[PDB]
């Protein structure tokens, strides 16, 4: 299971450039697919989502029309076509990996990312209470996100995910739809939160679980993160 | 003339029941074969043409009882003979298909495509819409005015394709009994035979006069104003006969025989 | 509409497994099933070899534009009815039944001989519920050893009330007859019954013959005319 | 003749349990439960219909969750589906067709199905790849696989058609233990509610309780009289009920070794195909040839409804471990959701 | 060998014939028990109300 990103570098404004994701090692025919950005100092924003068998794609409002996502399904091969590259798509592109059936895990395997350096009203939105929380190890925490709509759909499930990023490394996911451990994960976190409050609580820290908090709705589209709490030793 | 347009009325509505009950269920509740998309535009076309006779029986009951004088639109025609050209489309088409099944059977179960019959359904009703909203604009149906010497040649080329598709049924259904009865082992030969003879015959003494008396008596004979009054409720009753028994023949005894 | 993006999602990865199940099934609803049936040293083993080149054996092989599935249940020494039950909406049966093994008593239960058990076998193949319409593709085997043991022995051990002189074709033809007299119903099944053996050059062409027949049945019932 | 002797002492502890079962029972189910006001008139309404199958189905296991299930069928698919949202989670396509028994694991990680080619393969859900890939093919029996279900994540029982079940070990690959003592054709399986013990049946119309443990067969229950093709405990884990060819119900007790009732009726003359109990266990639940479901009301043997809803033989049958709805699959190829 | 199965088979009975039973009517007492005292958790019996039918 890897997700090697290719393309990306030093481009011109108003140009154009496909970025890839070649897939190896998993059933990639059968994977939703996502692309994910952040700017080099805020938080993480949501980009594309193109699906199984390339039936369904949404974009990013700042950005439907002009990007252009493409999978390649014998290949195992994933595209972003952009053109025009104007100066506020300078970021660092995530290639997200995503299935959605009854309780599956979506947001759970990230490729390693590739830097792109280049020179909506009612979108639910995520607020983090805070950007640093000094804690010393073996310490209970409790990093609280705030939502501007119920996240509780009909059907029960809290479309409230949490990852981690490690400082150098890809993001991961830790909790997804709200309550629930992603796979890999130690069993010390766990988040839980009512109707638009969420608190991830971690318990009893270690040196591995300094980073950048990130809590996305996956209520409607667009996906929303949150500013994100850096946790400091 | 009061009793042709109750009977045409009566067994109109049994056609829209049992077309509506086909439609539905071939539509949703039971799977589909590569044969049910046939019986499924048929039942449409059907349904199609049998409301249109109900509408048309409904206009004169009115102005009969009522004396409301309502005017129905001139292009209604032109979609009920859309309809009623596709439901006999649909029933050479049958036929060719089952002949088709028993001269080349490796080919019928291993070689055909699976979107033959959708592509066979979509040509057969494009065809006839498109002869039939050229002969309402034409003829005088379409955007109000039309001329007679224009309209009288493709109205003989419309019952020239009506004679076409029966000798299409004709010839399919002869070649499948020949090869039936000559070179087959297995098969019950008896029903098959007199289901075949059947469907020839409910075309022929159904389906196919009205189309005669609308598409050419009309024109040829040149003396059907005094035929018109006898001539044209009683082969609108036949055709109906056609519409409400399309989907008995070709559904309901094929498969809820059990 | 009142979805969720993950039921959406959901919803539509349900639709891609139903559109593949669908391909899947019109792809295994056009090949030719055949339950391969017999005795113990029938001559199974010889037209597997003829039309090719633990538990349930399955072979593949394809002629003229036919693909054929041909599944042998020798190894299966249990109660036959619950997996014979699972066999119906086969095509055809290949049932075999030696010639030379006329005269041979059983190996276990001498009392008993090999051509009545493949006559009590066949009785209950044929007779079954679940084969009611299922064209039955009889193989006689082993013609010449049949010769060669017809020529000093007669067909009066196993068949008494046979009278023929014991020659290369009544013999033959009264045990085939025999056979094809075990049907209860003889107008709705149609018994295809072929004179082989081991050197005979051409014998899938029988059994291509047949199916084509059962095929033609089966696109007649596709079409409506049953 | 040694033998003579043996048997006529096997043929006196034939006579010695006869008559200890004899003076075991005083009063029926029946007598003493007659005075408990019935059920009366079941109306379960078809909630969903699963549809995507082509062949027949013979198999369907329930979720613990109770919102998944599992089935299987003669197009070589085993498909999970969301019983909710008729969604198709998964669809397995296997290298045998030939399938008769299909089991979903009690943590759900796994899936087992087994048929003709005397496997019992074990299928891997949660994979990090993505894709349901096999995980261990058991291979050990010669006669074929009539029902394997799932004790943990790593045991399994495999009834067989060759007269032996068998414990397994998936994390090996090696029957643990063999379970011997039928004469023919073991058809059917169950797990008692705590997995410390058995129940299975057989077409010499014998129940015979087991033992995982150590490997023995505590009980044999003998009251049929043809081949046995269902079996399930009573949710209290004390008693069982089994379905025969023979149109005939029986629930046979653990702690008493005996036959309670008889759930046979008059009218009825096809055999029972899948047998299964609800929640609190009032209601007996048989699959049937006549093409639709029984329910019964245990406690009295009264039928106190019909899921009339297949136009062919229903195969399998069960009701969730929340006891909130039945799943009934047939040789028609559709699962039905009753409630 | 013949011998041997018979014996097998008669060390199962004479291990079978040797356990102790209960009153079938104090294990009939049990079950109409358990079927009493779990009659309010089963969703099959009565039908429960459409809000908390998962079920349509
Ligand atoms: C060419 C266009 C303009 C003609 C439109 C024809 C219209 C009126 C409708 C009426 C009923 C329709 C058919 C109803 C049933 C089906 C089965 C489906 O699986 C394939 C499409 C098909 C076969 C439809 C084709 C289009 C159809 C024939």
């Amino acid at each position: 299971v890897q997700l090697v990103e290719s393309g990306g570098g030093l481009v011109q404004p108003g140009g154009s450039r496909k970025l890839s994701c070649s897939a190896s090692g998993f059933a990639f025919s059968s994977f939703g697919m996502h692309w994910v950005r952040q700017a080099p100092e805020k938080g993480l924003e949501w980009v594309a989502y193109i699906s199984s068998g390339s039936g369904t794609i949404y974009y990013a409002d700042t950005v439907k029309g002009r990007f252009t996502i493409s999978r390649d399904d014998p290949k195992n091969t994933l595209f972003l076509q952009m053109t025009s590259l104007r100066s506020e798509d300078t970021a660092m592109y995530y290639c997200v990996r995503s299935i959605y059936y009854y309780g599956s895990s979506p947001f759970d395997f990230w490729g390693q990312g590739t830097t792109l350096t280049v020179s909506g009203s009612a979108d639910i939105v995520m607020t983090q209470a805070t950007s640093s929380v000094p804690v010393t190890p073996g310490e209970s925490v409790s990093i609280s996100c705030r939502s501007s709509k119920s996240l509780l759909h009909s059907n029960g499930n809290t479309y409230l995910y949490w990852f981690l990023q490690r400082p150098g490394q890809s993001p991961q996911l830790l909790i997804y739809r709200m309550s629930n451990l992603a796979s890999g994960v130690p069993d010390r976190f766990s988040g839980s939160g009512s109707g638009t409050a969420f608190t991830l609580t971690i318990s009893r820290l270690e040196a591995e679980d300094v980073g950048v908090y990130y809590c996305m709705q996956h209520l409607e589209y667009p996906l929303t993160f949150g500013a994100g709490t850096k946790l400091e030793l | 003339t009061l009793i042709p347009v109750f009977l045409i009325l009566f067994i109109a509505l049994v056609g829209l029941v049992g077309n509506g009950f086909v439609l539905w269920l071939l539509g949703f509740r039971m799977r589909r074969n590569a044969f049910s998309v046939y019986v499924l535009s048929l039942a449409g076309a059907d349904f199609l043409f049998l409301c249109f006779q109900i509408i048309n029986c409904l206009v004169y009951l009115s102005n009969f009882f009522c004396s409301i004088s309502i005017n129905f639109p001139s292009f209604f025609t032109t979609v009920m003979t859309c309809a009623y050209l596709a439901g006999l489309s649909m029933l050479s088409t049958v036929s060719t298909e089952r002949c088709l099944s028993v001269l080349w059977p490796i080919w019928y179960r291993c070689r055909r495509p699976r979107h033959l019959s959708a592509v066979v359904c979509v040509l057969l009703w494009a065809l006839s819409l498109l002869l039939s909203i050229l002969e309402g604009k034409f003829c005088g149906f379409l955007f109000s005015d039309g001329d007679s010497g224009w309209c009288q040649t493709f109205d003989f080329i419309t019952a020239a394709w009506l004679i076409f598709l029966f000798m299409v049924l004709c010839g399919s259904s002869l070649a499948l009994l020949v090869r039936i009865l000559c070179g087959s082992r297995g098969l019950p030969l008896t029903r098959l035979y007199l289901t075949i003879l059947l469907t020839v015959l409910v075309f022929l003494l159904c389906g196919l006069p009205f189309g005669i008396q609308w598409f050419l008596i009309l024109w040829i004979w040149k003396d059907s104003d005094v035929l018109f009054c006898h001539i044209h409720p009683v082969s609108v009753v036949l055709s109906s006969l056609n519409s409400s028994a399309n989907p008995i023949i070709y559904f309901f005894v094929g498969s809820f025989r059990k | 509409c009142t979805l969720s993006a993950e039921d959406k999602a959901a919803v539509e990865r349900s639709k891609m497994i139903d559109r593949n199940l669908r391909e899947d099934g019109e792809k295994a609803a056009r090949e030719v099933k055949l339950l391969l049936l017999g005795a113990g040293e029938s001559g199974k083993s010889t037209i597997v070899k003829q039309m090719k080149i633990t538990g349930i054996v399955e072979t593949h092989f394809t002629f003229k534009d036919l693909h054929f599935k041909m599944f042998d249940v020798g190894g299966q020494r249990s109660e036959r009815k619950k997996w014979i039950h699972c066999f119906e909406g086969v095509t055809a049966i290949i049932f075999c039944v030696a010639l030379s093994d006329y005269d041979l008593v059983l190996a276990e239960d001498e009392e008993m001989n090999r051509m009545h058990e493949s006559m009590k076998l066949f009785d209950s193949i044929c007779n079954n519920k679940w084969f009611t319409d299922t064209s039955i593709i009889l193989f006689l085997n082993k013609k010449d050893l049949f010769e060669e043991k017809i020529k000093k022995s007669p067909l009066t051990i196993c068949y008494p009330e046979y009278a023929g002189s014991n020659t290369y074709e009544e013999a033959a033809a009264y045990i085939q007859c025999q056979f094809e007299d075990l049907n209860k119903r003889k107008d709705t099944k149609e018994i295809y019954t072929h004179f082989t053996c081991a050197t005979d050059t051409k014998n899938v062409q029988f059994v291509f013959d047949a199916v084509t027949d059962v095929i033609i049945k089966n696109n007649l019932k596709d079409c409506g005319l049953f | 003749s040694e033998l003579d002797q043996l048997r006529q002492e096997a043929e006196q502890l034939k006579n010695q349990i006869r008559d200890a079962r004899k003076a075991c029972a005083d009063a029926t189910l029946s007598q003493i439960t007659n005075n408990i006001d019935p059920v009366g008139r079941i109306q379960m309404r078809t909630r969903r219909t699963l549809r995507g199958h082509l062949a027949k189905i013979y198999a369907m296991h329930w979720g613990t969750d109770s919102r998944l299930l599992v089935s299987a069928s003669q197009d070589g698919k085993l498909i999970i589906w969301d019983s909710y949202t008729t969604n198709k989670v998964h669809a397995i396509p296997l290298r045998s067709s030939w399938v008769m028994t299909c089991a979903y694991a009690p943590s759900g990680n796994y899936v087992a199905c087994g048929g003709l080619d005397n496997i019992c393969s074990i299928y891997n859900l949660k994979t990090r790849e993505g894709n349901v890939r096999v995980s261990r093919e058991l291979a050990g029996h010669t006669g074929y696989l009539s029902c394997c279900r799932f004790l943990d994540d790593n045991q399994i029982v495999t009834s067989s058609g060759d007269t032996t079940c068998a414990l397994w070990d998936i994390e090996t690959g090696q029957q643990t233990t063999t379970f011997t003592g039928h004469t023919g054709d073991v058809m059917s399986l169950s797990l008692a509610p705590d997995t410390r013990l058995f129940v299975s049946g057989a077409c010499d119309a014998s129940a015979k309780l087991w033992d995982v443990r150590e490997g023995m067969c505590r009980q044999t229950f003998t009251g049929h009289e043809s081949d046995i093709n269902a079996i399930c405990f009573f949710p209290n884990g004390n008693a069982f009920a089994t379905g025969s060819d023979d149109a005939t119900c029986r629930l046979f007790d653990l702690r008493a070794d005996q036959e309670l009732m008889t759930y046979s009726h008059d009218n009825i003359i096809c055999g029972i195909t899948s047998v299964s109990f609800s929640k609190s266990g009032r209601l007996l639940l048989a699959g049937y040839d006549d093409f639709n479901c029984n329910v019964w009301d245990a406690l009295k043997a009264d039928r106190a409804g019909v899921l009339a809803g297949h136009d062919n033989r229903v195969s399998c049958l069960g009701v969730t471990d929340d006891g909130m709805a039945v799943a009934t699959g047939s040789w028609d190829s559709f699962l039905k959701i009753w409630n | 060998a013949s011998i041997a199965q018979a014996r097998k088979l008669v060390e199962q009975l004479k291990m079978e014939a040797n356990i102790d039973r209960i009153k079938v009517s104090k294990a009939a007492a049990d079950l109409m028990a358990y079927c009493e005292a779990h009659a309010k958790e089963d969703p099959l019996l009565t039908p429960v109300p459409a809000s908390e039918n998962p079920f349509r």
